[PDB]
């Protein structure tokens, strides 16, 4: 009653609208996984298409904010595209002002500031999308950063966003409890294994979209169906 | 319209004030309410001179009265600037009334909450008396009252106001005293008088100055019996 | 009513008495020492409110005074300064966020001499020979109306009166110089002197009040005995 | 044990333990007060300890929590206090019923009958119990006095102790002498809070001191001499005629004043007469007046001496005249009941001492003076009822100028107070007894010498008095209507309104 | 009532993680728990402690995004002052302005108040300083406080353990004790964030020295 209908404090001090946005992210109905390695970072997520007519190519939840930065979005698609657009804008503005490519942490920070503005202001509903970012930082090497609608942003050795993020995170915690310093193939296998386990799907290569960054090749890249199938078949014979 | 009713009740609560119009004189009287044991009576005026040729008495909320008075003073000066002539009492009345129907910056109590008596001498020299309302309606009067008990005073003014009463300027002053005396039972220092005295600036009466006038009517009251 | 302030007019001067109090032991109290805020050389104020509200109100006031000084190169009159603040606090009333504090103002103006003013939260203001604000303002004004003589005040008598009414009103339960803040406005050599009372002078005044209370206690016990 | 923590003499306790003990004493909003236990043994332990905790040295009154705790203790005690014991004597019938109740043998075990020695032991125990209770009452009173005046105490604790003493007003027994002296001494005290508290206390005391007035029995049919038939119709009747006010029937002499009934209550006689009537027997039967100052025991004596003190009367009068608030002031019926109790108990003792003060007060044009003198004037008038004819004659000779000047000087600030004064003076009194007030007030309400608003306020206080005299003044209402009828067409608005009300 | 939102914001603050401040003679400490929801969360990435200026740093208990907003504003304000006056901002002045913005936001309609309380520390004029700026806009000056969970418990523990004169090391210790009371357990360099203000300037204690201080207990 006027506390849940707008972004204002509950008696216990809680932002129900923000909780509802976190619910909306799961209402979107897709899962994303991110994991970090000594030499690389990767993203995996399912891109199951309901309609045959709908083009598989155009639909993807992986985007390029900059050449060296790749992101994945979950939740409401329109909000995801808007967030992606704003991230692109901020990155270019950063480059223009400061003469060097924005680091992933600063980008996540800016985006979280923007989400903060919506949660603070009543007129705007919180943007119901969650962004995970991968990039290579020269000082710290690969990095993974994740910004919620609320504005909390934190670095992650590995993480998940989606309907099964909880079980995914349990799996990732079990995996990283052992040190398991992962090379590129190991990170890829780890990510796909997390998703295949948590969704119980046993993906075909077309089902999933994969993007990575490497210290050798900082350029963000989207793996093609064939390389994805190579990784999956190497996994299956294991 | 709803704020207007609250404003009208507020001015109804306020201190009584009257004004009279005379041929070479206009008089303005307001009862001086007791303040406290320890307060200083200086700050409270209930009378203001918008210009040399205009005087005002308000009834109602003091702060809103302050705002109105300041705005009207600055308007009086700006009109003098643009027109090079003394402001007309009708004009400044029209502005103060017009100021009521802008509003507060938030529009809260769009009527500011005072009905005030504006009295002055025209540039041609003709005396004028007016009042304003929170509503914004403004009228002219031979004489009037505002504040608590004004209605009873208007009955007294209705009969007492006459060519004979106004024939003498000092009598023009004394009539105001009697009007207040009906309104206020203090019969003394609880009163404030101001007179324009055509072609000269407003001169507030001294406490002794009012005192002798009070004595004179008190004697004349004695003389009738 | 977190705080209390007090003010008295004298023929030769004016003083502000405020209860320097610590809600909690951990509070440093070096920062909160300055209950008295100097608006300018010729004025001061004491606030019945939190330090933040006080800082903002005081800044508005100081800005106003310095603007008047910039225009005219004369120090501002107390009435005009208080009136500007009152007009602002009123305009907030007309926002829906009226100023929630009442202030004392003390100053010397050549036009009116020594003066003491009080500002209501509604924006209305009034001149007082002596008054208190904040906690137990009602008891304070009662004792002042009892113990104050119009025109008979001198700075010394007024100061002792302040100590007395503070002892009755404020909840210190024992006067300490650390626990009370006193400041006086005086005119010396044609210049306005705002001086906080030193801890030693405050201790001396406290001791005078204490011995006077003892001497009074002796008299009442004697008279009570004599009655029976 | 819980009182041990906040004991003053004890040291090393702590601020925290002190606060915890205060919370224990405060208790929850609902349940055992833990400081207002009905037990006499518990209260004597608690209340002195609460007041004595001021000088504990483990108490930081600067603590807002601490001061709010003490205020909460005070408010909770004041609201939840009930009268405490002092007598537990069962009457003879109830023990008979109990004797039957033991005898009933159907759901009963055959316990041996209570022996006479046991019954003697029981009454012995009960007598010792109520005596110990009275002892505890007196001890608590003395102890709280010692607490409120030990010279190391803060003012808040002093105020609290004075309130607690205010609670101990007893109505079975007079208060202890030292306490009565303390309260009457506090009438002139610097703190307004303490002053009002003392006022209410001493008015209660004056009711305690009040000597019972003998009341004779009359037959209303006989005194009237009318037939008084059955199936009587309410209202004015032949039998109620003596009760009805009349100009000819005013006594105007000592003999007639002695002869007059002076029922002093309006409501008797409209509808039907009671079975037994009470009419305040002759002055000889009543308690003596004009006491020598030797007669009074000790409690009346101290009040008498303080009020005889002119410095005391002057200081008290000046304190009453002092304004508490501007525009929010009222009649203060407690101050009124005090002054009535004074004049009633001591029978015109101190009107000579007060007369300078009254003559000064009515002269002053300030509102608060008029308020105080009005309370005093009406308290005096109400006390006057049991006074003899000569005493009241002198009193009204005193009062008439004071009232004339007061009404002439009524104003906007004072009109409500003076109307309250006139109504309270008029209330619960025979009209013939108060004929002076009516003849004065009705002399010229619509004088017009003062002007309008004062003619109105005169009519207003008049209407108040006549309202108090319901159905006992058909005459004087006819007179008001006759005086009023010409002036209907020569009148202003405020007067017209009050004219309609009257 | 707008005040209701202020009360709810204070409750939201009280829900926040513990933050502790102690004012030594020669230095001020600021400490807080930064307990990580999971091992996956990387502690090094984000610091609850952050410096406004070289000589000033602060810590928060409450909503992190609100804290990021306020620290950005404070940094800009201090730099504004430094441009004007070419001297470092005083701690009280900064606290006042930060209170100004908090008060501005809550006063403004259509926007909620900040859900955080800040503890602001600095060293200037050869002196230590400590302040707490609440959501209402009120600022107070303390020798020591705690915020967040069990803040009253921390405050009384501080009251019993405090001394008017103490060294920076002893104040570091008593801060860490205070947090050790509230903390769930297994306190370590990663789980706890520390900063000190002194003549040297504000600095966030590195994990190595924080491990040294923890080992001292
Ligand atoms: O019969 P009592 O209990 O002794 O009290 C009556 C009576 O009181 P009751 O109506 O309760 O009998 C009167 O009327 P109240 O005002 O008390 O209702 C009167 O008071 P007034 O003088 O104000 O009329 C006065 O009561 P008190 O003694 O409390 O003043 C009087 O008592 P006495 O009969 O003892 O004179």
């Amino acid at each position: 009653g006027f506390d849940r209908h707008i972004t204002i404090f509950s008696p216990e001090g809680r932002l129900y609208q923000v909780e509802y946005a976190f619910k909306a992210i799961n209402q979107g109905g897709l899962t994303s996984v991110a994991v970090r390695g000594k030499d690389c970072a990767v993203i995996v997520t399912q891109k199951k298409v309901p309609d045959k007519l709908l083009d598989s190519s155009t639909v993807t939840h992986l985007f390029k904010i900059t050449e060296n930065i790749g992101c994945v979005m979950t939740g409401m698609t329109a909000d995801s595209r808007s967030q992606v657009q704003r991230a692109r804008y901020e990155a270019a503005n950063w480059k223009y002002k400061y003469g060097y490519e924005i680091p992933v942490d600063m980008l996540c920070k800016r985006i979280a500031d923007i989400s903060q503005v919506y949660t603070q202001n009543a007129e705007m509903r919180p943007l119901g999308c969650c962004m995970i970012l991968i990039g290579i930082d020269e000082e710290q090497g690969p990095q993974v950063y994740k910004c919620d609608p609320a504005g909390y942003y934190c670095g992650f050795k590995a993480t998940a966003a989606g309907v099964k993020q909880t079980e995914s995170t349990s799996f990732l915690e079990k995996k990283v409890k052992k040190k398991f310093d992962w090379t590129f193939e190991q990170t890829v296998e780890t990510a796909i294994t997390c998703l295949s386990t948590v969704l119980s799907i046993d993906f075909k290569p077309s089902e999933i979209e994969v993007g990575v960054v490497t210290v050798e090749n900082p350029k963000f890249r989207i793996l093609t169906e064939a390389e994805i199938d190579a990784h999956l078949v190497a996994l299956a014979e294991r | 319209l709803f704020q207007v009713e609250y404003a009208q009740e507020a001015v109804k609560k306020g201190s009584t004030a009257v004004g009279v119009r005379g041929r070479d004189i206009v008089v303005l009287g307001v009862e001086k309410k007791s303040v406290a044991k320890l307060q200083d009576e200086r700050t409270v005026r209930k009378i203001c001179a918008l210009d040399d040729n205009v005087c005002m008495a308000f009834a109602g909320l003091t702060a809103d009265a302050r705002i109105v008075i300041n705005r009207a003073r600055v308007e009086c000066q700006s009109h003098r600037l643009t027109v090079e002539d003394p402001v007309t009492v009708e004009y400044i009345t029209r502005y103060i009334a017009s100021l009521k129907q802008r509003y507060t910056q938030s529009n809260g109590r769009r009527p500011f909450g005072i009905s005030a008596l504006i009295v002055g001498f025209d540039f041609d020299g003709t005396p004028r008396l007016y009042q304003t309302d929170p509503s914004g309606t403004y009228h002219a009067w031979k004489a009037n009252a505002i504040g608590r008990g004004a209605k009873s005073v208007r009955e007294f003014l209705e009969k007492n106001y006459t060519d004979e009463a106004i024939e003498t300027d000092d009598l023009t002053i004394k009539l105001v005293i009697k009007a207040l005396l009906e309104v206020v039972q203090s019969g003394g220092k609880n009163i404030e008088l101001a007179v324009m005295r055509r072609d000269q600036s407003l001169k507030i009466l001294n406490p002794e100055e009012i005192e002798k006038y009070v004595a004179e009517i008190e004697k004349e009251k004695e003389e009738n019996e | 009513h977190a705080g209390t302030c007090l003010g008295i007019l004298a023929n030769d001067g004016v003083l502000l008495a405020a209860e320097r109090r610590n809600i909690h032991k951990l509070l440093d109290e070096v920062f909160f020492s300055e209950k008295i805020y100097k608006l300018n050389e010729d004025m001061a104020c004491s606030v019945a409110g939190i330090t933040s509200d006080a800082n903002v109100l005081t800044n508005e006031l100081r800005l106003i005074a310095q603007r008047y000084l910039l225009q005219y190169q004369e120090p501002i009159p107390c009435e005009q300064l208080v009136t500007a603040l009152c007009d602002i606090k009123q305009a907030y009333t007309q926002g829906k966020r009226p100023f929630g504090v009442s202030l004392l103002y003390i100053g010397w103006d050549k036009h009116y001499g020594f003066q003491l003013y009080q500002s209501d939260p509604s924006g209305n203001y009034g001149g007082w020979k002596a008054t208190c604000i904040g906690n137990n303002s009602a008891a304070a004004v009662s004792m002042l109306k009892q113990d104050y003589k119009e025109g008979e005040m001198t700075l010394k008598s007024a100061l002792a009166l302040a100590i007395k009414v503070l002892n009755k009103t404020m909840d210190v339960s024992k006067l300490s110089a650390e626990k009370v803040e006193i400041a006086t406005l005086t005119r010396e050599n044609g210049k306005t002197v705002i001086r906080v009372l030193k801890q030693k002078e405050v201790e001396q005044l406290i001791k005078k009040h204490e011995e006077e209370e003892a001497k009074a206690e002796r008299e009442k016990k004697e008279k009570e005995q004599k009655e029976k | 044990l819980v009182l041990e923590f906040l004991r003053p003499d004890r040291q090393g306790v702590t601020q925290q333990q002190f606060k915890g003990a205060l919370y224990c004493l405060l208790g929850n909003h609902s349940g055992v007060c833990l400081a207002n236990l009905h037990d006499w043994d518990c209260i004597v332990q608690t209340w002195p300890a609460i007041v004595s905790s001021g000088l504990s040295q483990a108490m930081s009154l600067e603590k807002p929590s601490i001061v709010r705790l003490f205020d909460d203790l005070a408010e909770k005690i004041h609201r939840q206090y009930e009268t405490i014991g002092l007598d537990f004597t069962i009457p003879k019938s109830c023990v008979e019923i109990a004797e039957l109740l033991q005898q009933s043998k159907n759901p009963s075990i055959n316990q041996i009958l209570l022996s006479p020695e046991k019954i003697k032991e029981g009454i012995k125990r009960q007598q010792e119990k109520n005596a110990d209770a009275l002892r505890n009452y007196e001890n608590l009173v003395d102890t709280l006095l010692d607490g409120v005046e030990q010279r190391n105490l803060p003012w808040k604790f002093e105020h609290i102790g004075i309130g607690l003493l205010s609670l101990l007003l007893r109505d079975d027994r007079v208060l202890p002498l030292r306490a009565i002296r303390f309260f009457v001494e506090n009438l002139n005290h610097d703190a307004i809070v303490v002053r009002k508290m003392a006022i209410s206390a001493v008015a209660g005391i004056l009711k305690q001191l009040k000597r019972t007035h003998k009341k004779l029995t009359i037959n209303p049919c006989e005194i009237s001499g009318c037939p008084k038939p059955t199936q009587i119709i309410a209202g004015d009747r032949p039998d109620n005629h003596w009760l009805h006010y009349d100009s000819k029937t005013i006594p105007r002499t000592k003999k007639e004043w002695e002869s007059s009934c002076f029922v002093e209550k309006t409501h008797w006689g409209y509808y039907t007469w009671p079975k037994n009537m009470v009419v305040y027997a002759g002055v000889e039967e009543q308690p003596k007046l004009g006491r020598s100052r030797e007669d009074m025991t000790e409690a009346e004596q101290i009040i008498f001496d303080h009020f005889s003190d002119p410095k005391f009367v002057e200081q008290l009068i000046t304190f009453l005249s002092l304004e508490d608030r501007k525009g929010k002031d009222k009649f203060n019926p407690r101050r009124f009941c005090l002054f009535k109790g004074i004049f009633r108990n001591f029978d015109d003792a101190f009107l000579p001492v007060l007369k300078p003060h009254l003559e000064h007060l009515v002269a002053d044009s300030h509102e608060s003076t008029q308020r105080c003198v009005a309370e005093i004037i009406a308290g005096l008038i109400r006390g006057s009822k049991h006074w003899t004819f000569e005493k009241v004659e002198k009193l009204w000779e005193l009062l008439c100028p004071l009232l004339r000047t007061a009404l002439s000087n009524i104003t906007v600030e004072t009109y409500n107070d003076w109307g309250a004064c006139i109504a309270t003076s008029c209330e619960s009194r025979d009209p013939r007894k108060l004929h002076w007030l009516f003849e004065l007030l009705l002399e010229s309400p619509l004088s017009g010498e003062g002007g309008s608003f004062v003619d109105a306020c005169r009519l207003y206080v008049l209407q108040g008095g006549l309202a108090q005299q319901e159905w006992r003044v058909p005459e004087l209402l006819h007179r008001l209507l006759k005086y009023l009828e010409p002036k209907l067409t020569q009148v202003y608005k405020n007067v017209r309104e009050r004219i309609g009300s009257v | 009532g707008k005040l209701v939102q202020i009360e709810y914001a204070l409750a939201a603050v009280a829900g926040g993680a513990p933050s502790v401040g102690i004012k030594a003679a020669n230095g001020v400490v600021l400490a807080t728990e930064k307990k990580q929801k999971s091992i996956l969360y990387d502690e090094r990435s984000v610091h609850k402690v952050e410096p406004i200026t070289k000589h000033i740093g602060l810590v928060y208990s409450g909503m992190g995004p609100d804290y990021r907003v306020l620290v950005h504003r404070a940094r800009k304000l201090a730099q504004q002052y430094y441009l004007v006056y070419q001297e470092p901002i005083p701690t009280a002045q900064l606290v006042q302005r930060v209170a100004s913005v908090m008060q501005e936001y809550t006063q403004s309609g259509g926007v909620r108040p900040f859900g955080v309380s800040l503890l602001i520390c600095g060293w200037n004029e050869g002196r230590p300083y400590l302040f707490q700026s609440d959501p209402s806009g009120a600022y107070f000056a303390w020798k020591a406080t705690a915020m967040g969970k069990n803040y009253v418990n921390g405050k009384t523990f501080l009251e019993k353990r405090y001394n008017e004169d103490l060294e920076l090391e002893d104040a570091i210790h008593t801060a860490i004790l205070t947090l050790k009371e509230s903390f769930e357990g297994q306190m370590t360099e990663d789980n706890i964030e520390v900063g000190i203000c002194n003549e040297a300037g504000f600095r966030r204690l590195t994990p190595t020295e924080v491990k040294d201080y923890l080992a001292a207990i």
